[PDB]
């Protein structure tokens, strides 16, 4: 689970509970499960809040990769109702932890930052010289190879 | 009232938002500048009648 | 094989392709940018993947000469731009 | 006579005890053109786009 | 390893006069010296280099003397001038590499470990740096491959010191470009660019149709490398990349108008003073 | 016009002698059908007319501009009718524009009835025919200008046409006149203009920005070239 916590793709919510609620909550003999989960009150608080923290994990890896994806697929990816979905995403909007713009009337949830002409050429710019760096090495290694098969 | 910036669209009803691109101070700049080279052609007029 | 210029991937191409079903290759496609395969990014609303990949390929005797040609095309462009510029500026080039 | 005494040479004893004599430096191509590679400028120097950003900036300003 | 050369100016005048002075008297192809330089964190920088004795004959290319007391004699004699510099690797002014340069190289390496093979041509080229920096690597080839000696490349550039700042800007104060960017410069500039990258894409192609025909091995590395260049090609004509260039054009064609105009209201005004100048002292004289 | 078209007048010509020249070609192009090239030309004369020196010319070039414009679709500024100098002499004018804008054709008939041999005397009568008959080429500049998805049968009510497949015939016929940018779709009957798009973000600007910069750089090049410098 900490190394699936840490690994960049999305990891399903009941997925996750259908590999590890046996092992997490309840344990066995050979498995000492902790209270951290249990059934307690603050148990199912904290369940919930390991259910939050998946969910954003999901949506930190959408918006790491993703550009506009539907709400519908949102809510599916992120095992939650379209309306919950849509309300955690602006929960996390406004406190600045991810950016995204929900166009409620598509169910678009564009990630990517508005593209000022600037930053566009500045991108191309960029491409272009490390075309010409990377042409330039290869030419050199280009002569060398030249020079040694003489 | 130059508040949230945005445009309301009744036709269908949303309200959409928009990052109000600054304005581009070199054409105030410009146009400024070709204001005072107007008036100085005019002063270029007002000169040149001596021929 | 895309051309280099149509580099998006339609999702019903990639399903075909890789015989992985509709919403796979969501997950494909992420998996491919994780590991370090792809530095493109996935598209949804229009069901297409935007493609940028940097980890190279080896390559086959006819894909040396399609890449030759095509630099060759590449090397006569630039030789024709260099020679438009030089002429349309010989007064100030100097 | 094309050239002229400088006063601290006059003063430690030019004219006097020691004369100077014209200094011509014997430079050649190849000893020219490898001398003009200390800045030289590559090709890719002359097809950099600067940055839109501060030349933005720049144009403002 | 070393991430880069910088040869200092002397190093080339040192390397164009032996050159110079050993085809004057006799003809010997290539021209075999020692390299001295400091060490910086990685990059090593070259700024004096002597002479060295070397006979060879191309037909064996096996056979080759090259003085070893001579060598440790010259660099006791530099080190009592100056001890700062010590012997960092070899130039030759041959054109290409050649087939027994590896053994000169470990004879360098006998007397530095990190030893950078400088080939400083002596033919004024308008393309290019006259320096290709090279070194000895030694490696398994990790693809299943014959492993043997060969030449890593590393960047070469050169620098200078104020010293020889001041010289070479003395030398060339009569054939030396104005500095600043004088329209006229800048365009002669892009041209030069696009020269050089229409000579790159040339070797490059040359390469590849070798490699092709089969003259030359398909290498199964660099050859990714031109596929990557090859990746990073703009891709020009994109709707939102036309737009914000067209956008970025027009932003500074403005501004290139409004400079027009003033340049033209300046110069009218200057005919309008000329004119009332040349009226006056006509009418004074008079 | 066949002189016009072969003979090349010098560009370093007199200011003067170029306005008469504009006026003159304006006229000719105007009679010939080119309109919009006979509006820009005659718009040019009177720009480059002596400022207050000839009150004539200022009166001809007015009057064949109005008449012109008012042919071509577009309503001329009132400036020129409210002027001191033109005002009874373009009187007639100004109530020929009245008519036309407010698209009474009765109103241009007893306008002509009126002042039609003067027209005649100003040798402008021909296109004031024409007029006549074109006056329904304003109203569809102007319902282009105002509608987008304008209806073939609301058009037809609103520029008093009696069925609304006229109104489809004149409205192609203005689609090539240059009077407006509209496209019907016969299927449904609306006539679509087409959507305005940003004119910054393609070339137009740099088309116009090449021209401005071209004639700075051409006035600078001439009023160094001469500099009246003296002997000395």
């Amino acid at each position: 689970l900490l190394k699936l916590f840490t690994t960049m793709e999305l990891m399903r919510w009941s997925t996750l509970v259908e590999d590890y609620g046996m092992e997490l909550r309840k344990g066995s003999l050979e498995s000492p499960a902790t209270d951290v989960f249990g059934s307690t009150e603050e148990g199912e608080k904290r369940w919930k809040d390991l259910k939050n923290r998946v969910v954003e994990h999901n949506i930190r890896i959408m918006a790491k990769y993703y550009t506009r994806i539907t709400m519908k697929r949102m809510a599916q990816l992120l095992d939650l109702s379209v309306d919950e979905s849509e309300a955690f995403l602006s929960n996390l909007v406004v406190n600045k932890t991810i950016f995204a713009k929900v166009d409620r009337l598509a169910g678009i949830i564009n990630f990517q930052r508005p593209k000022d002409p600037n930053n566009l050429l500045n991108d191309w710019s960029q491409k272009l010289n490390s075309l010409m760096s990377l042409v330039n090495k290869t030419t050199h290694l280009i002569a060398k190879e030249e020079m040694i098969h003489n | 009232d130059k508040k949230f910036h945005g445009i309301l669209d009744q036709g269908e009803g949303v309200l959409i938002i928009f990052d109000e691109p600054p304005v581009d101070k070199t054409y105030e700049a410009a146009l400024e500048t070709i204001q005072n080279m107007s008036k100085v052609v005019d002063s270029l007029y007002n000169k040149a009648k001596k021929l | 094989t895309r051309p280099a210029n149509h580099r998006q991937l339609t999702f019903e191409e990639i399903a075909k392709s890789a015989k992985i079903t509709v919403n796979e290759v969501e997950l494909l496609v992420m998996k491919a940018l994780s590991v370090g395969l792809v530095k493109g990014s996935i598209d949804e609303v229009d069901k297409r993947v935007h493609m940028t990949w940097v980890q190279p390929r080896v390559l086959d005797l006819q894909q040396i000469k399609g890449m030759k040609d095509r630099l060759e095309f590449w090397c006569t462009d630039v030789k024709s731009m260099e020679m438009l510029v030089e002429h349309q500026a010989h007064d100030i080039l100097t | 006579h094309l050239n002229k005494p400088s006063i601290q040479a006059l003063i430690h004893g030019l004219n006097r005890h020691y004369y100077s004599i014209t200094i011509n430096y014997r430079k050649n191509e190849l000893e020219q053109k490898m001398l003009l590679n200390l800045h030289k400028k590559s090709w890719m120097e002359g097809l950099t786009l600067q940055d839109y950003s501060e030349h933005c900036k720049h144009n403002e300003s | 390893a070393v991430q880069k050369v910088v040869v200092h100016p002397l190093v080339l005048l040192s390397v164009v006069d032996h050159f110079n002075r050993i085809g004057k008297v006799g003809n010997q192809k290539r021209v075999v010296g020692v390299l001295l330089g400091s060490w910086q964190k990685k990059v090593l920088d070259v700024s004096n280099s002597f002479a060295v004795p070397f006979d060879e004959d191309d037909k064996d290319d096996s056979v080759w003397f090259l003085d070893h007391d001579y060598l440790e004699n010259m660099y006791g004699m530099f080190k009592k001038v100056n001890a700062r510099e010590r012997i960092v690797g070899w130039y030759h002014t041959g054109p290409k590499l050649h087939k027994n340069d590896i053994a000169i190289n470990e004879l360098m390496k006998r007397y530095c470990p990190n030893s950078v093979l400088v080939i400083i041509d002596v033919k004024p080229k308008d393309l290019g740096l006259p320096t290709e920096a090279y070194i000895s690597v030694e490696e398994v080839h990790d693809d299943g491959t014959p492993t043997s000696k060969t030449f890593e490349h590393v960047t070469s550039e050169i620098g200078a010191e104020e010293a020889e700042e001041v010289g070479v800007e003395h030398l060339l104060r009569d054939i030396k470009d104005t500095t600043v960017g004088t329209l006229s410069q800048r365009i002669t500039n892009q041209v030069h660019g696009l020269k050089g990258l229409n000579s790159k894409l040339l070797d490059i192609r040359s390469y590849l149709e070798k490699v092709a025909t089969g003259k030359l091995p398909i290498n199964h590395q660099i050859i990714y490398q031109l596929q990557d260049v090859f990746n990073l090609l703009p891709d020009v004509s994109l709707q939102e990349f036309v737009k914000a260039f067209y956008l970025k054009t027009n932003d500074q064609m403005v501004v290139v108008y409004l400079a027009s105009l003033i340049r033209s209201v300046v110069a009218l005004h200057n005919l309008i003073n000329n004119k009332i100048a040349n009226r006056d002292a006509e009418k004074k004289e008079g | 016009e066949k002189l016009v078209s072969k003979s090349v007048f010098p560009e370093q010509a007199n200011n003067n002698e170029w306005a008469r020249y504009l006026y003159y070609t304006g006229r000719i192009k105007a009679i010939q059908l080119e309109y919009s090239e006979a509006r820009r030309t005659m718009t040019n004369a009177l720009r480059k007319a002596p400022q207050h020196t000839a009150v004539g010319f200022k009166q001809t070039v007015h009057k064949l501009l109005i008449v012109v414009e008012l042919l071509l679709g577009e309503i001329p500024d009132r400036l020129q009718f409210r002027q001191p100098s033109l005002k009874r002499s373009l009187m007639p004018y100004f109530l020929l524009t009245q008519a036309v804008r407010t698209g009474n054709l009765a109103k241009f008939n007893q306008v002509l009835d009126q002042f039609g041999e003067k027209f005649q005397a100003d040798g402008t009568y021909t296109l004031i025919i024409r007029l006549r008959h074109n006056v329904i080429k304003t109203g569809v500049r102007m319902i282009s200008l105002s509608y987008s998805r304008i209806s073939l049968a609301d058009i037809a009510q609103k520029l008093q046409l009696d069925s609304p497949e006229d109104a489809e015939f004149i409205v192609a016929k203005a689609i090539r006149d240059g009077v407006i940018e509209a496209s019907i779709n016969h299927e449904k009957g609306y006539v679509q203009s087409k959507e305005m798009i940003d004119i910054y973000s393609t070339r137009e600007p740099q088309l116009a920005f090449h021209q401005r910069i071209s004639f700075c750089l051409d006035i600078h090049n001439m009023s160094v070239k001469a500099m009246r410098f003296p002997p000395k």
